[PDB]
């Protein structure tokens, strides 16, 4: 259980995939997301699968399976700032300690 | 001089007009600024951490 | 008793100032305190002089033989300097005399030797070596860290310089760090002499020019506590210099100081260093 | 008391610290410190006045002194300058008086010679030839 | 005032430009609070212009320490051995940026 | 030198007290339990100043009126005394009339 997310590369054919085992037509990227449980159908599957969910502060923002499509494909990349700035490639002259 | 009085009059009066007109202008357009979402929400930053 | 913590702290750390100038430490070496990476800021001093050098080599530039003593004296409870330092002192005396002979062509060898055995003296290689934070990354027995030991170790810098990166740098690092020590000094502030007046008139002997008369050509205030005098000193009736003095015997010798800058090009008017 | 003042030492500290080095009283009770640190922080902004005061009557000293020994008068020297479009200042002259009393010479020949064009011009009156250090150079 | 204050006359370290030019700054020492409101602008600083700073002068070795401050300091050292201690306490990047590049420049 | 040498005792908060954790809970009694209490029927204090506030005078003629029957006897006479005087104070001193 760790918030870090990197999208798949199959993942427009697991989704059509996961579009279809909800279902179905062409042009499936532009399905109205309108009825609820075949939002929580998509959504739970996918979640179920790729161990990401879509949180409640976006849920209402996918109207269309385009923009699930959008949202499973930004990397949530989750490690503390120590990790961070120590993994940022640093000039010889920098050192950064973390007394915590 | 390089005029008489009666040559000078009304040489200036448009300048003058909308000059004043300027004036004017500026006095009557006072108002309070807009206000903007961004900056009340910025204020929450002011607990931004490190993680 | 007012409530509140703030004046308390405020206080309480006013009263620890008080306690660091009455009863200050004894200095700890800057390796003991903390913000201390030796490898970054040993990069740093290379960084810091416009120069590249082998970071192996500096490193043991910077290594003492006390140190290493002392470390296996504490082992039972590394390369030396000392190759480096020798290379060093070498190549930097005969660069300095390779400048200081190309500056000064009339200079005599002894006023050259006592040149260069001032600019690499330990009063100003200590001097030099103390604000390019030499002594902060000498490896060293006991702090602070003792002339001799720092000396060495500044011309082990030299001697990693040599070998980094060839005689030009370094003789272009000489002249920026070491060269510069002598501005604003006059020579007999660096080469002492006793008896000005017999090496002027030696010098004189060796030009084939007679000895000089010395030859009182200004006076006030001779039955004073403040005189002035300034005696002449000529050769052929034209005088080489004239120097001032409270007596008539300082006032001579002075007059043969100055002639004896004049002979050797080093005066106060000379055609300052090309850097 | 709900809140009386905890941070009163530093108050008084904040002013005792320049009266440390008076005389008396002043230099450690805050009622006599005060007054007297006060009056020294405002002759101390009057003092930047009579600082660039005096030191312009120090150099016109110095350039007195060091033209006098040369025959010329102050007045001949700077005026006899300017009209050479040298535009030396005093504080240079001052400095060239005395640390290069040959070129402090050199000045004071200038000024001296452009002064007895002055008269030799002033004299022959009508159209002649202007003196040769008399000219001025147009910019424009 | 004048006669209250030390005076000193001009000078240079080591004949600062007369050969090269040498950077009198060697350390600087930024502590930074991880959770803390004062230490915030040192946060974006650090985060933002500290490494890009670093790299503009390899010959000053940088150390930000990131324990749990009350008040944020940059603590500079410079190389005749004097230690100028400041506060970035609630300061924006911009002003940390010009008091770091304040003290890059000066001896 | 009225500073202490010695820093005080550490004050140790618990913002997690059942007090903390709890203030504010049925501020909105009325506006979401069918508004059959008032928020001011939540807070306690003396009797007569339960939902009202007022300036000095007016807590004063208030306190007065409501529990000044059951006043001991020297403490009455002092509210007496000082409704007089911030009587006199308020109606005829002042700056702005
Ligand atoms: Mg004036």
């Amino acid at each position: 259980r760790s918030r870090a997310y990197t999208p798949p590369e199959d993942l427009q054919s697991r989704l059509e995939s996961y579009v279809k085992e909800v279902f179905l037509p062409s042009n499936w990227q532009d399905i109205s997301l309108e009825d609820s449980r075949l939002k929580f159908n998509l959504l739970a599957h996918l979640a179920d699968d790729l161990g990401h969910v879509v949180p409640n502060s976006r849920l209402h923002q996918m109207c269309r399976v385009r923009d699930v499509l959008d949202f499973y494909n930004v990397p949530i990349q989750d490690r503390s700032k120590f990790d961070e700035l120590s993994a940022s490639n640093l000039p010889p002259n920098l050192k950064i300690t973390w007394s915590y | 001089p390089y005029m008489t009085r009666e040559q000078e009059r009304g040489h200036a009066a448009v300048r003058r007009r909308e000059a004043f007109e300027a004036i004017k202008a500026a006095a009557t357009s006072k108002f309070p600024p807009h206000r903007f979402i961004a900056d009340q929400l910025d204020h929450l930053n002011v607990t931004k951490k490190w993680s | 008793v007012k409530k509140g913590f703030r004046a308390a702290f405020r206080f309480q750390k006013e009263l620890e100032r008080q306690r660091l100038l009455r009863c200050p430490p004894p200095p700890v070496r800057r390796s003991e305190k903390p913000n201390w990476d030796y490898h970054a800021e040993i990069q740093a001093f290379g960084h810091r002089l416009q120069e590249n050098f082998s970071l192996d080599l500096l490193k043991t530039a910077f290594v003492n033989s006390c140190y290493i003593k002392s470390e296996e004296a504490k082992r039972q409870q590394l390369k030396s300097n000392q190759e480096l330092s020798e290379q060093g002192t070498s190549f930097s005396q005969t660069c300095l005399t390779q400048f200081l002979e190309d500056e000064y062509p009339d200079m005599p060898t002894e006023g050259i030797k006592n040149l260069v055995d001032f600019l690499t003296g330990e009063e100003v290689v200590c001097h030099v070596a103390r604000n390019l934070a030499v002594e902060q990354l000498t490896l060293s027995e006991e702090f602070p860290v003792p002339p001799a030991v720092l000396q060495q170790t500044f011309f082990a810098v030299i001697g990693a310089l040599l070998q980094s990166s060839g005689p030009e740098r370094t003789a272009l690092f000489i002249r920026d760090f070491l060269i510069t020590q002598m501005t604003g000094k006059e020579l007999f502030e660096m080469w002492k002499i006793i008896n000005p007046m017999g090496l002027l008139v030696e010098e004189l002997k060796k030009r084939n020019v007679s000895a000089p008369e010395s030859r009182l050509t200004r006076q006030s205030g001779g039955t004073t506590a403040l005189p002035l005098y300034f005696v002449g000193l000529y050769c052929d009736k034209k005088l080489i210099a004239e120097g001032p003095g409270e007596t008539v015997l300082v006032a001579e010798e002075e007059a043969a100081r100055v002639a004896l800058r004049k002979l050797y090009g080093f005066t106060e008017n000379r055609r300052p260093w090309n850097y | 008391l709900r809140n009386r003042v905890t941070d009163r030492y530093f108050r008084i500290q904040e002013v005792l610290k320049h009266a440390r080095h008076f005389r008396g009283r002043k230099n450690r009770c805050y009622r006599l410190a005060v007054r007297t640190v006060i009056r020294a922080f405002v002759k101390c902004t009057k003092a930047r006045y009579l600082k660039k005061k005096n030191m312009r009557t120090l150099w016109i000293n110095r350039i007195t002194a060091a033209s006098q020994e040369h025959g010329l008068k102050y007045p001949a020297l700077i005026g006899n300058l300017v009209k050479c479009q040298v535009e030396l200042n005093r504080k240079v002259l001052a400095d060239l008086a005395i640390y290069e009393p040959k070129t402090f010479k050199s000045l004071a020949a200038l000024a001296s010679r452009r002064r007895h064009e002055g008269f030799a011009a002033a004299l022959g009156d009508g159209k002649e030839p202007e003196g040769i250090f008399s000219r001025v150079v147009q910019y424009h | 005032t004048a006669r209250g204050t030390p005076s000193r006359f001009l000078a240079s370290v080591l004949h600062n430009g007369l050969g090269r030019y040498v950077q009198q700054l060697q350390r600087l020492s930024f502590s930074v609070s991880r959770d803390g409101a004062s230490s915030r602008g040192a946060r974006e600083f650090v985060e933002r212009e500290v490494i890009d700073f670093a790299r503009r002068n390899p010959g000053v070795v940088i150390y930000v320490n990131s324990r749990p401050c009350c008040v944020p300091r940059v603590v500079a050292e410079y190389l005749n051995g004097a230690v100028r201690e400041e506060s970035i306490h609630c300061k924006s990047v911009e002003e940390i940026s010009t008091l770091v590049q304040k003290l890059a420049d000066q001896s | 030198i009225g500073i202490r040498l010695t820093l005080p005792p550490p004050k140790v908060v618990d913002r997690w007290n059942e007090k903390r954790a709890m203030f504010g809970v049925y501020d909105n009694i009325g506006i979401l339990g069918n508004f059959e209490k008032h928020p001011k029927e939540l807070i306690r204090g003396p009797i007569w100043l339960r939902g009202w506030k007022g300036n000095e005078l007016q807590r004063c003629i208030r306190k007065r009126k409501m529990v000044g029957s059951r006043m001991f006897a020297d403490d009455l006479h002092n509210l007496n005394k000082r409704i007089r005087y911030l009587y006199k104070h308020f109606n005829r001193h002042g700056k702005f009339r």
